[PDB]
């Protein structure tokens, strides 16, 4: 089954967090990048974001994604979801908060999606390197060669023993909850939620209300309002304010965990070998920087180690 | 390779908090006063300077540590074994680990 | 030491007592931004993987081949081997019969 | 950074572009040669083209 | 010789008799894939350039 | 005339062949790449693919391309046919199994 992998992700919601680059400037992004894992060999990277992928309001659907649009969570079909480092990356799979991509080297990681006429992107500075397997520094997985063991992030969504914590969301500041109304600030409370408020006008007031409340202050700037909605949990993000008390509510498995795999590495051209008295002459014509090592088979190995980059 | 775990910071509006030690590897904690953070919904705190953010961080083993790690060993004299292939007279080749 | 091979140490890959030595330092958050910035020494395991040098597999004298399961050095052509083999009495034929 | 600068737009089914050879360089400000604006660090005076 | 200036030789540019000396070696196809992999020494003419 | 350049290509069909990085994982692609020629000076390269460009079942039409969908050949109008190496390449022209493009 596929739904068995989303039992705990259905208990978490997407969130808006600070993004260092929302296009040209910093903003609070619904696709904010939390972490980029790029320790796999053949250019595979795993990106954690604040958006949810694979879930819709009616259940699991890998063609749908969900993100926050203010205080309201929105669910749309995935439209031009993309990842870029130095050039477009191929997407392998996605799971709640997580994207698995096949990327070229680069100095940044860009993730974004489309919502009708809207465009949401987030770019972070992160050195992405291509890590070849073996003794040859190839720059793209070859069509053929020698198959070597390698470290890869698996494409499977299964729970494989790695987890992250989901916590009760902290206070969410939202000044749109306040309205001057009849020259007297009113607090609007969304259904099912509670709103904490703090006003410091001549009549200093604070508290938590579960219904529309009118305070003694006449200017919205004199008050603060916070939305309390714990029906869905969020990742223990370092870019979100913490709640009060013990906010831990559950665990979320990490889908695309690192695994051992077999990668195809390049195989250098066969050297030309010439023989002289007690001398081995090798003519090396590499395609990529290729490591050459030698050692004597006697009591003194006299090892030699050098990278051959040109003939 | 290590991973750094960074819990949600504690943002105290119109007040202050204090750091405590914790049993975490390379644990760090510091309270930064005079912050005026903004969220998607506007200014988070009311006071202009009487606000603090308490940041926390500690080191963890990364997910790759289960497959990509180096093992440090103490090496002592052990045993020596060999595979020996033997034939004699009209008896065909036989071998065993010795 | 931080940034060197042993900056992160664990007695076993599944232990719950981890040693970590990095210059993890919390930095002040940027003005108006809720986040937890920090600086830290780049992992010394990644550094070591770059500067490992030649392994024993490539420098062992006497033509040794290094294997890991179990850790061992194969086919090292050092010295000599005393031997003693007891041949079955049925394998011998009398002189007058040959 | 790049060796060319390409600009273009669409007009229905038509695409109009123009590419010129021009070396674009990233210029970190300070005593560290970073390759992309950091999320955090030390704020230093710099030269920018205003958005106004 | 392979990888050197004269690895590929022809008496004329339209000659039907061509001499070639490269370490062209056929490699085993990848498992389950129909293709003809090989290794070869990079051209010595491009190397000479 | 233009039809005289396709007299032999009208006798050939596209095919499906192995592509090492078809999509994000090796698969049999209808536009598999057979050859890349990159020995020209000003960054111009010629790519041979398994797809047929400029031909439709009803005749020659440079706005159309044909490719194999399983056992069935389908002819479609070209939709965002593109080439890239490190960045988008400008297409020069296409003919039969070949694509001409200027790449960085
Ligand atoms: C022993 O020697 C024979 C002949 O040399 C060979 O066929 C056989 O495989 C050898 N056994 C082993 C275990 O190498």
């Amino acid at each position: 089954d596929l739904d068995t992998h989303f039992t705990q992700y259905k208990l978490a919601r997407p969130y808006i967090a600070d993004c260092p680059n929302c296009g040209h400037s910093r903003c609070d992004s619904p696709i904010a990048i939390e972490e980029v894992r790029g320790d796999a060999h053949a250019g595979v990277i795993r990106i954690q974001t604040s958006a949810m992928f694979g879930l819709k309001t009616d259940g699991v659907d890998l063609a749908y994604m969900s993100f926050m649009n203010g205080k309201t969570q929105k669910s749309i079909k995935i439209d031009n979801l993309h990842v870029r480092t130095s050039a477009p990356c191929s997407l392998v799979s996605h799971h709640g908060y997580y994207i698995l991509a096949q990327c070229p080297p680069g100095d940044t990681v860009t993730v974004g999606f489309h919502d009708g006429p809207n465009r949401h992107t987030c770019t972070v500075a992160h050195k992405v390197e291509f890590r070849p397997v073996g003794r040859e520094k190839y720059r793209h997985p070859p069509e053929h060669g020698v198959e070597l063991p390698c470290n890869r992030y698996t494409h499977k969504r299964a729970d494989q023993g790695h987890y992250v914590e989901m916590h009760q969301p902290g206070l969410v500041a939202d000044h749109s909850l306040l309205s001057i109304h009849s020259a007297k600030v009113k607090i609007t409370v969304p259904s099912g939620a509670q709103v904490k408020y703090y006003c410091k006008c001549p009549d200093v007031r604070k508290g938590i209300t579960s219904s529309d409340h009118t305070t003694t202050c006449t200017d919205v700037k004199q008050c603060r309002a916070y939305l309390i909605d714990n029906k869905k949990w969020v990742y223990n993000s370092g870019r979100l304010p913490r709640g009060e008390g013990d906010t831990f509510k559950g665990k979320l498995h990490v889908p695309f965990v690192p695994v051992k795999a077999k990668c195809i590495a390049t195989l250098a051209p066969e050297p030309l070998v010439e023989h002289k008295h007690r001398t081995l002459i090798l003519h090396l014509h590499p395609d990529h920087p290729t490591l050459l090592t030698t050692r004597s088979l006697g009591s003194d190995a006299n090892p030699t180690r050098q990278w051959i980059e040109r003939p | 390779k290590y991973k750094t775990k960074v819990p949600s910071p504690v943002v105290k509006c119109c007040g202050a908090t204090q750091c405590t030690s914790k049993p975490h590897p390379d644990y760090q904690c510091q309270v930064f006063s005079g912050v005026y953070p903004f969220m998607y919904g506007g200014a988070y705190c009311f006071c202009d300077t009487e606000n603090t953010q308490m940041s926390e961080a500690y080191v963890e083993r990364s997910e790759e540590c289960s497959i990509d790690h180096a093992k440090a060993y103490k090496v002592h004299t052990g045993t020596v074994q060999a595979m020996v292939n033997i034939t004699y007279g009209s008896v065909s080749w036989r071998s065993a680990d010795v | 030491k931080a940034g060197s091979f042993g900056d992160l140490q664990s007695r076993t890959s599944t232990s719950n007592d981890l040693y970590a030595n990095t210059n993890l330092k919390l930095q002040r958050p940027q003005a108006g931004i809720v986040h937890t910035p920090f600086t830290q020494v780049p992992s010394g395991f990644e550094r070591w993987k770059k500067d490992k040098g030649a392994p024993l597999n490539d420098v062992a004298p006497f033509g040794c081949s290094i294997a890991l399961e179990p850790l061992r050095a194969e086919n090292c052509a050092v010295g000599s081997i005393p031997i003693s083999i007891d041949i079955p009495d049925a394998a011998f034929t009398r002189i007058s019969e040959t």
